[PDB]
């Protein structure tokens, strides 16, 4: 695994209508990320970095925020080395851009995609 | 540096490394508990992982390593200790950001890595003491190995100093140093959610062990059956007698020094080592100096160790006569009104002063009033108003109006008569520490002369197993059991207070009996040696 750093790209972000469902994806490239947790953060405009979810190295530990509980489910694929986030039964208070965090050596963040949620 | 002195320098550095690592494990375990969100049984099992890893393989490494290249195996063990420290610091590097967010009268699986490297540290502790000290004995000149052992045990006490200073310094900072701007953290180090930089402690311990690993690999081998040998060790009556003896004596040492601070708190009232460390380091080097300069043989070293333990127990017997008076506590030893003593401390009757307002009877908020009687809560002290506590009505007087308020919080200190007895206690503990260090190297130094010269490594490994197993583990367990049978107020957990006369009697008398048994085994052992030699 001769690489410079770990690059993280989000996918599946897009506009929704009412309490729909979103399919968020975080693809990592570079170093082996077999052993590292991956987190999901949100960045609402006018507010700081709020933490949303996390997944362990093998997916044995699923730890979530108290703000979104019972509807968000985080999942991992080690072979594709990609972390998914199922979102359902949403409210427009969840409208933010979602960053993907891993700390293989150094703390790494992604570009983020707009997970804008309409009112309905 | 005549070749051997380089090995003694490297072995002293490795002794500093392992004694530093032990203090880091003892110090940074609460931060691991707060960070990993693990339970008490889990964190105890991680704490005992070191004893599991050491006690599984210590006799096998000490037996099979004596015929091999000894300093290379010590360097391999030091490298495994460093890899274990680095692996213990490793789970911080890939988890992410840590997340953290007056009783008035009313009228998830990353801990395994912290486990596993600890087991590595157990193997890291494994070949240092048996294979190292034995490699001292066959090539140091006669009488000199006691001096080198005293020098090494004096030098190895630098390790706890480095561990204490680095542990306090790195616990003063935050665990996410270098990753987050420090002005964004709202909590203080005094808070219950604070986690210090434990990974920095394990990183400096692992890198110190790794740096100490290199000087072993360039040292030469010489400066210029398992059941059969283990049966030969066990069938020696002098050796099994000495091992049972040293088990009893070291168990007394460990059961004392685990609960010295609790004994001080529950006897003299002073709450829980700047001067004691020069005393210990001078005592051990003095013990090596007396053994080297006076040309003591094996019966001479046995008699010298017996003499030092006789003076240690002679000063230890003096602790019965420096007991302070029992605490005047309302609701445990006497009733709440302060007139009638109670027969037993289980299910005491309630008083008419504190019958009115219903508070928690199991709540422990220690206060004392003007009269010096300790009260267990301001609800049960009758205090209804607080700024200090005022209008306390559970203090009977014959019309003294001013003796109704001015009761501070906390266990207020005892009389000045036994405050001097506390200083006597500390001075006698300094003398006991000095004479225990003066005994010191004799426990190792008798073993290498009792056995055959080609089983000294196996003998030291088996003795180290026995001391770390039945003295290091079980002895605090039964000392805590016998001590906790004297608890007087159970918090629903550990008891807050003790029955000071009973707790003093049990804690002193168990170690006294456990010392006089080894003192009898002195006369048996020197009798056997004088019959043999
Ligand atoms: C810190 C160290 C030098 C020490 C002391 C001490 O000086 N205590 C001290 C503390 C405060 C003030 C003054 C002195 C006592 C020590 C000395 C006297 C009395 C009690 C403990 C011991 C020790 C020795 C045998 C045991 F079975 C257990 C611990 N040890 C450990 C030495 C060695 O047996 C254990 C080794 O194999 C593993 C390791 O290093 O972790």
């Amino acid at each position: 695994g001769s690489s410079s750093q770990v690059q993280l790209v989000e996918s599946g972000g897009g506009l929704v209508q009412a309490g729909g469902s979103l399919r968020l994806s975080c693809a990592a490239s570079g170093f082996p990320v077999n052993l590292s947790y991956m987190h999901w953060y949100r960045q609402a405009p006018g507010k700081e970095r709020e933490w949303v979810a996390a997944i362990s190295s093998w997916g044995w530990h699923t730890e979530y925020a108290d703000s979104v509980k019972g509807r968000f489910t985080i999942s991992r694929d080690n072979a594709k080395n990609t972390v998914y986030l199922q979102m359902n039964s949403l409210k427009p208070e969840d409208t933010a851009v979602y960053y993907c965090h891993v700390r293989v050596g150094r703390s790494y963040f992604g570009q983020g995609t707009q997970v804008s949620v309409s009112a309905g | 540096c005549n070749g051997l002195k380089m090995f003694l320098a490297a072995l002293s550095l490795s002794f500093i490394a392992k004694t530093l690592g032990a203090i880091i494990m003892k110090s940074s375990i609460i931060h691991i508990e707060r960070r990993f969100e693990i339970s008490s049984s889990l964190v105890g099992f991680i704490d005992g992982s070191f004893e599991i890893g050491n006690l599984l393989v210590i006799v096998f490494v000490s037996y099979f390593g004596s015929k091999l290249h000894r300093p290379k195996l010590i360097g391999i063990g030091c490298f495994i200790m460093g890899i274990g420290g680095v692996l213990t610091a490793l789970p911080h590097f890939f988890m992410g950001y840590y997340r953290y967010s007056l009783s008035t009268c009313l009228i998830s699986y990353m801990w395994i890595y912290v486990f596993m490297g600890n087991m590595l540290r157990g193997i890291g502790e494994t070949p240092i003491v048996p294979l190292g000290l034995s490699y001292i004995d066959d090539f140091a000149k006669e009488g000199h190995s006691s001096l080198y052992l005293g020098i090494l045990n004096a030098i190895a006490m630098i390790g706890p100093i480095i561990g204490f200073t680095l542990g306090s310094l790195f616990s003063k900072m935050y665990v996410d140093i270098g990753y987050v701007d420090l002005s964004t953290i709202r909590i203080t180090p005094t808070d219950s959610r604070w986690v210090g930089a434990w990974w920095l402690n394990f990183l400096v311990s692992g890198l110190f062990s790794i740096i100490s690993s290199i000087p072993f690999f360039f040292l030469p081998q010489t400066p210029n059956g398992f059941f059969q040998s283990f049966k030969s060790i066990l069938t020696n009556p002098l050796y099994v007698m000495f091992v049972l003896l040293t088990l009893l004596q070291v168990s007394s040492y460990i059961g004392a020094f685990t609960y010295v601070f609790k004994y001080v708190e529950q006897q003299y009232g002073q709450p829980s080592g700047v001067i004691t460390i020069p005393i210990f380091a001078s005592g051990m080097f003095l013990g090596g100096y007396i053994i080297k300069k006076f040309k003591l043989n094996t019966v001479g070293i046995a008699k010298f160790s017996c003499f030092t333990a006789v003076m240690s127990l002679s000063f230890y017997l003096l602790y019965f006569f420096i007991l302070c008076e029992n605490k005047s506590v309302a609701g445990l030893t006497m009733t709440y009104d302060g007139n009638n003593p109670v027969t037993s401390h289980r299910d005491v009757p309630l008083s008419y002063c504190n019958s009115d307002c219903n508070c928690d009877e199991s709540q422990w908020e220690p206060v004392c009033g003007n009269n010096g009687i300790t009260y267990i809560s301001p609800c049960l002290a009758g205090c209804k108003s607080s700024s200090v506590f005022y209008n306390c009505s559970c203090l009977e007087v014959t019309g003294l109006q001013n003796r109704n308020y001015s009761a501070h919080l906390g266990e207020c200190p005892r009389d000045d008569a036994c405050t001097r007895k506390f200083y006597f206690f500390v001075a006698i503990q300094v003398l006991n520490l000095f004479f225990s260090a003066l005994g010191g190297t004799s426990h190792v130094m008798l073993i290498v002369k009792i056995v055959q010269p080609e089983l000294k490594s196996l003998a030291l490994g088996f003795h180290s197993m026995v001391i770390r197993a039945l003295g290091g583990i079980l002895a605090p367990i039964y000392f805590g059991a016998l001590i906790d049978t004297t608890c007087i107020k159970w918090s629903t957990g550990s008891c807050r207070t003790y029955n000071s006369t009973s707790f003093s009697r049990v804690y002193l008398g168990l170690s006294s009996m456990l010392r006089v048994s080894s003192l009898v085994l002195y006369i048996i052992l020197i009798y056997a040696m004088k019959k043999k030699y």
